[PDB]
């Protein structure tokens, strides 16, 4: 069969996988999509703010870094979206499936925002 | 020695023979006559 | 526990002009002679790959300590 | 006694041979009656390095 | 799926058969040549376009003639 | 001559295994079943790779499409004398036998073959591009 | 009459050059995933 | 003169051209000796570039704006003003030597097409062949012309294969 090897079959490696937002079932796909996108969301603002090309300026940085991290959160959404449409167009977890996954790009965007909001208010 | 001058009498053992021959007496002629641009 | 020795075969090949003649003698492929341009470059192309001339391993390794 | 005799020269008229328009000589001709008995061999050989090839008894005429 | 087509040029020699890599020719019964047998297509739907069949034919012009045409996974030579 | 059945219990060569395996595509749409006889343990070379022992009797292999399948058979047929067979498996548990079609492999002629894709005219005989044109799709002059 | 307002760029640039391909690719995209009845 | 021109001799920019070659020659043999190797190279160099503008100008060559030859290849034009030497006479002494090596590998070729194996007569040369049809070839033109007058110089459109059309 497959090369058996510690890092694809190890059990310390699949349990961590298996308690991941993604792996565990038994819950909502919306509630999924909240938990996912709030921690993409929470980290995404990092490099706009510290890098972008306001970043020298003292208070505008924070602002405009965030903003963009809210900007591509969006354009994300959009792309779990789309995603949806084209793989699901006729199974044991209801996340794949055309039902499941509009809801799942629902919560991502709603987690993902809440995420980039809830960085900008750390920092002020 | 039939085999030997066999030997020479392939294509390359021939062109090489022929253009240094050839090149020689371009070059030879060009010594004694250098520089030339026209007939005259 | 084979000793280690000089170890060598007398007169194994005959120093003659003749195969200098007979232009591809090394493989059978090219020993029938030129039909087509291919044939000159394939007579360059396989020249020093010895280990295709010949599956004996001794005539390779002969061939590679004099070249 | 059908096609032209064994070693003689024939031309070759099948316009998708590589020997189209050349001479080459009669190996053997079949007489049982098959669709291309002349068998034909030449002196060059083609793109794949074959130098025979069997041939019908119209598509070849003798040298001139 | 790729085309294969047989012409009646076949000496039925077999090469095309031994050189295919996936088992789509074959040979038959024929009254049309000295072997008596000529080449068969009849698994094409099988058929890569290696043209190694082409490559094996003696004849001139080839007897055995494939042309390329509506893409596939096994025609693509697909293994995902 | 009768069609054989496969036996998906059959033992497997001694393989610690590699990554040229299945994919997800054996899983979806398609597979492949490879078994022979052997007479004695002997090691073979893997078409995805590596070096496997193949147990004395029947032996069987899975691969991820037909041609590496057909490799393989070159391989033991030429090499190790044996007559290997192989099927193309699918998702729903169907399986279909091929290779020898008819029990006797292609190279050797066999009565009851039925001549298919066979034109009774040379390749110069074919008609002009322009002749098949406007047929609906596009074709070759040597389909018609 | 003509003479577009002094802020057409500001809107119309960003509109054709970051809003439309969005929208376009995720037309296109869908477009050619679907699968014929 | 033809085109503007101006004969080399009696041009300005010629002669101002002839002085900077000199010169640069001059300025590296002073930092040699007067009988050293390098100086006598150098004073050798100097004379073949006095010699050669001296030469193009005796030739009647015409100069233009820039100083420099020109060369007229209008037939008439040559023969008119006597620049003949320059493209005209180089012209038939060209094709005379290109038609001499070309016509003696014609000879050659057909005469090993009748030998038994004519592929190892092309890669082993018949050096003794080589040789007898390399000096008969001096008359080329001549048996060249005979050849096509007798109609044997080209191949029967019947004799050379083609593709299908
Ligand atoms: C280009 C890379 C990059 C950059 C420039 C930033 C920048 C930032 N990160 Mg982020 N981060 C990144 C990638 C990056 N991160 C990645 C790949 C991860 C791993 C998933 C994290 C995980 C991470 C965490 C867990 C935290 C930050 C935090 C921070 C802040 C640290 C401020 C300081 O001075 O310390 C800052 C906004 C901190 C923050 O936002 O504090 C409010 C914080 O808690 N980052
Ligand atoms: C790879 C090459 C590269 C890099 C490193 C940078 C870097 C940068 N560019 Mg430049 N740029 C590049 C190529 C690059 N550029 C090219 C090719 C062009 C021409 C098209 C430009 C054109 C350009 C412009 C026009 C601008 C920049 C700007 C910037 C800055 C901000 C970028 C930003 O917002 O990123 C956002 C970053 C992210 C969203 C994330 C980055 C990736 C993260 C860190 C990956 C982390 C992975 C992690 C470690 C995995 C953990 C796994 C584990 C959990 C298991 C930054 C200094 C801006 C600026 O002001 O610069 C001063 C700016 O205005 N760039
Ligand atoms: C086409 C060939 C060719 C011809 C027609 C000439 C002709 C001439 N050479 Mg030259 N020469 C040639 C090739 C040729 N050389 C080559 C290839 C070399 C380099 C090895 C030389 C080296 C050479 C020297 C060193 C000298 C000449 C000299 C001469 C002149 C008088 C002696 C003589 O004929 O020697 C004929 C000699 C050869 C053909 C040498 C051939 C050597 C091998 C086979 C190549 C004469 C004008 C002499 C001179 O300057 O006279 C005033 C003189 O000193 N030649
Ligand atoms: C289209 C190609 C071309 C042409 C037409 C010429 C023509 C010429 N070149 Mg140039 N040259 C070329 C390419 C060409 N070159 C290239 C590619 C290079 C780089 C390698 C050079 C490098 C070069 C140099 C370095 C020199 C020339 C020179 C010459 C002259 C030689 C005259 C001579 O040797 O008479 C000799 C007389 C003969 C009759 C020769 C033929 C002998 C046979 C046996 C006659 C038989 C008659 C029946 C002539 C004007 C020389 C010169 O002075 O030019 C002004 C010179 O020094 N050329
Ligand atoms: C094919 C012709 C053509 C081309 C290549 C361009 C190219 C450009 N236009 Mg222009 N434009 C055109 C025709 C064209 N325009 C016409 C017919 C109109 C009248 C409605 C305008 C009105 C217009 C405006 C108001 C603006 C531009 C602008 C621009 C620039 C950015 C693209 C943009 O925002 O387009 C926008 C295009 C439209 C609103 C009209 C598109 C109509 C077709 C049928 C769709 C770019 C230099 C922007 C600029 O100058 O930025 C500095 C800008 O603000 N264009
Ligand atoms: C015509 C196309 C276009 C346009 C209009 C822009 C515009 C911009 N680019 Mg560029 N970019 C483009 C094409 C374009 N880009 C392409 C093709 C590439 C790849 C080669 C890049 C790669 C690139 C990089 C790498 C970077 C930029 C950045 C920027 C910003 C520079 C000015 C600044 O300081 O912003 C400061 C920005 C703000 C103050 C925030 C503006 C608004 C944000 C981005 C979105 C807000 C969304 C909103 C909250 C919710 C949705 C609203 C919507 C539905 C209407 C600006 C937003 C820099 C940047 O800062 O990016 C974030 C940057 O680092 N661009
Ligand atoms: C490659 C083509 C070509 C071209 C464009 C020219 C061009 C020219 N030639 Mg030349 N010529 C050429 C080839 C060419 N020639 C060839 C192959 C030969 C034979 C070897 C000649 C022989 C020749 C002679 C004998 C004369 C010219 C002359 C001329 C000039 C005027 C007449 C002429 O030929 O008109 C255009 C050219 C053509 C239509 C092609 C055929 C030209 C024939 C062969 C010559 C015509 C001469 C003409 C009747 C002279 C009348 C008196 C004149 C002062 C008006 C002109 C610069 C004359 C001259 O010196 O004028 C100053 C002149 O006397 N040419
Ligand atoms: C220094 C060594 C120079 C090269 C000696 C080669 C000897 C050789 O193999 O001779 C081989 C032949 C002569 O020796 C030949 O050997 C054959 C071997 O099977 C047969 O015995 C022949 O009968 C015999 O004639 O050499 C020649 O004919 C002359 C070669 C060219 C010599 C001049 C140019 C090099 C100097
Ligand atoms: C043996 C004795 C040999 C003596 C000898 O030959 O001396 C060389 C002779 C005579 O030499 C001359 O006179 C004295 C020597 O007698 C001098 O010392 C010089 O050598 C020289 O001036 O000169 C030539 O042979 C010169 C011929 C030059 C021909 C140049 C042709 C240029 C035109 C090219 C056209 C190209 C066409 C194609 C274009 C296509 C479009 C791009
Ligand atoms: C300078 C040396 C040139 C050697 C040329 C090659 C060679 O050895 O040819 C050797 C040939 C001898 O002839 C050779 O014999 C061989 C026998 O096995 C083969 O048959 C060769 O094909 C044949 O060319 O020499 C000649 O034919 C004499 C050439 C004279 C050239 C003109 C000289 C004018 C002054
Ligand atoms: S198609 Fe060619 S290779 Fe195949 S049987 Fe016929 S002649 Fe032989
Ligand atoms: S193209 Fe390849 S797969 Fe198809 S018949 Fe020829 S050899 Fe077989």
């Amino acid at each position: 069969g497959m090369l058996e090897t510690p890092v694809t079959s190890a059990p310390i490696v699949a349990t961590y996988l298996s308690n991941l937002p993604a792996y565990r079932t038994g819950v909502a796909p919306v509630l999924r999509g909240v938990e996912i996108g709030l921690a993409h969301g929470f980290l995404l603002a990092g490099p706009f703010i510290k890098l972008g090309p306001l970043r020298n300026v003292p208070e505008t940085a924070e602002i405009a870094g965030s903003l963009s991290a809210a900007g591509l959160v969006l354009i994300l959404a959009l792309c779990l979206s789309i995603y949806g449409s084209a793989q699901f167009q006729s199974a044991r977890d209801p996340l794949f499936s055309a039902d499941g996954w509009s809801e799942f790009a629902a919560g991502f965007l709603v987690g993902g925002e809440a995420g980039v909001a809830w960085a900008y208010v750390c920092t002020q | 020695m039939k085999d030997f001058t066999t030997y020479l009498s392939t294509a390359p053992v021939i062109a090489t023979i022929w253009f240094t021959f050839t090149a020689g007496l371009l070059i030879e002629i060009n010594r004694y006559f250098p520089d030339p641009l026209v007939f005259s | 526990a084979k000793k280690v020795k000089i170890a060598v075969d007398r007169n194994p090949v005959e120093t003659s002009f003749e195969k200098w003649a007979k232009p591809g003698h090394f493989s059978r492929t090219l020993s029938k002679g030129p039909n087509t341009t291919t044939w000159i470059w394939n007579l360059h192309a396989d020249a020093h790959d010895f280990d295709s001339h010949t599956s004996d391993l001794e005539e390779i390794s002969r061939k590679v300590f004099s070249a | 006694e059908v096609g032209p005799k064994r070693g003689s020269l024939v031309k070759i008229l099948r316009p998708e041979s590589y020997w189209f328009n050349q001479v080459g000589k009669v190996v053997s001709v079949d007489q049982s009656g098959v669709r291309y008995p002349v068998v034909v061999r030449f002196e060059n050989q083609n793109y794949a390095g074959v130098t025979t090839n069997n041939y019908a008894l119209d598509e070849v005429v003798a040298a001139k | 799926a790729h085309i294969v087509k047989i012409y009646d040029t076949c000496i039925g020699c077999t090469q095309c058969v031994r050189a295919c890599p996936l088992d789509v020719l074959e040979m038959v019964p024929w009254d049309g040549c000295k072997a008596s047998q000529m080449a068969s297509a009849p698994r094409t739907e099988d058929c890569v376009g290696c043209k190694r069949c082409e490559t094996a034919c003696p004849t001139d012009f080839l007897s055995v003639r494939v042309y390329l045409g509506s893409e596939s996974t096994r025609s693509m030579g697909l293994s995902y | 001559w009768t069609v054989p059945t496969l036996n998906p219990d059959t033992p497997s060569p001694i393989f610690g295994g590699s990554t040229g395996g299945l994919l997800r595509k054996a899983q979806t749409e398609e597979f492949y079943v490879i078994t022979w006889e052997a007479k004695k343990e002997q090691i073979f070379e893997m078409p995805t790779g590596g070096a496997a022992i193949m147990r004395q009797g029947p032996n069987l292999l899975k691969f991820g499409k037909k041609e590496q399948c057909l490799a393989l058979t070159t391989q033991l047929r030429n090499k190790f004398k044996l007559t290997p067979c192989f099927y193309r498996v699918f998702p729903d548990g169907k399986v279909q036998y091929l290779h020898p079609a008819d029990g006797v492999y292609p190279e050797k002629v066999n009565a009851g073959r039925v001549g298919a894709n066979q034109n009774m005219r040379r390749i110069g005989q074919n008609v002009n591009p322009i002749k098949v044109k406007f047929s609906g799709r596009m074709m070759s002059p040597a389909e018609i | 009459p003509f003479v577009p307002p002094s802020w057409a760029p500001s809107v119309f640039v960003p509109l054709t050059g970051l809003v439309l391909p969005a929208i376009a690719m995720a037309t296109l995209f869908v477009y050619i995933e679907k699968e014929a009845p | 003169d033809i085109a503007g021109l101006t004969p080399c001799s009696e041009s300005k920019a010629y002669a101002k051209l002839e002085k900077k070659e000199l010169k640069t020659l001059e300025k590296r043999l002073k930092q040699y000796e007067a009988d050293s190797a390098p100086a006598v190279a150098l004073k050798a160099t100097m004379e073949r570039t006095k010699a050669r503008f001296a030469n193009y100008a005796k030739a009647g060559l015409l100069c233009g704006n820039d100083g420099l030859p020109h060369l007229i290849a209008d037939p008439g034009l040559a023969l008119k003003y006597g620049h003949a030497g320059e493209v005209f006479i180089p012209t038939f002494g060209f094709l005379y030597v290109a038609g001499y090596i070309g016509y003696v590998g014609r000879q050659y070729l057909i005469a090993v097409k009748g030998e038994a194996k004519p592929t190892d007569k092309e890669i082993i040369i018949d050096v003794p062949l080589a040789t007898k049809l390399a000096w008969q070839g001096a008359g080329w033109p001549l048996a060249a012309v005979q050849e096509l007058q007798r109609g044997t110089l080209l191949e029967k459109e019947e004799n050379i294969t083609v593709s299908p059309r």
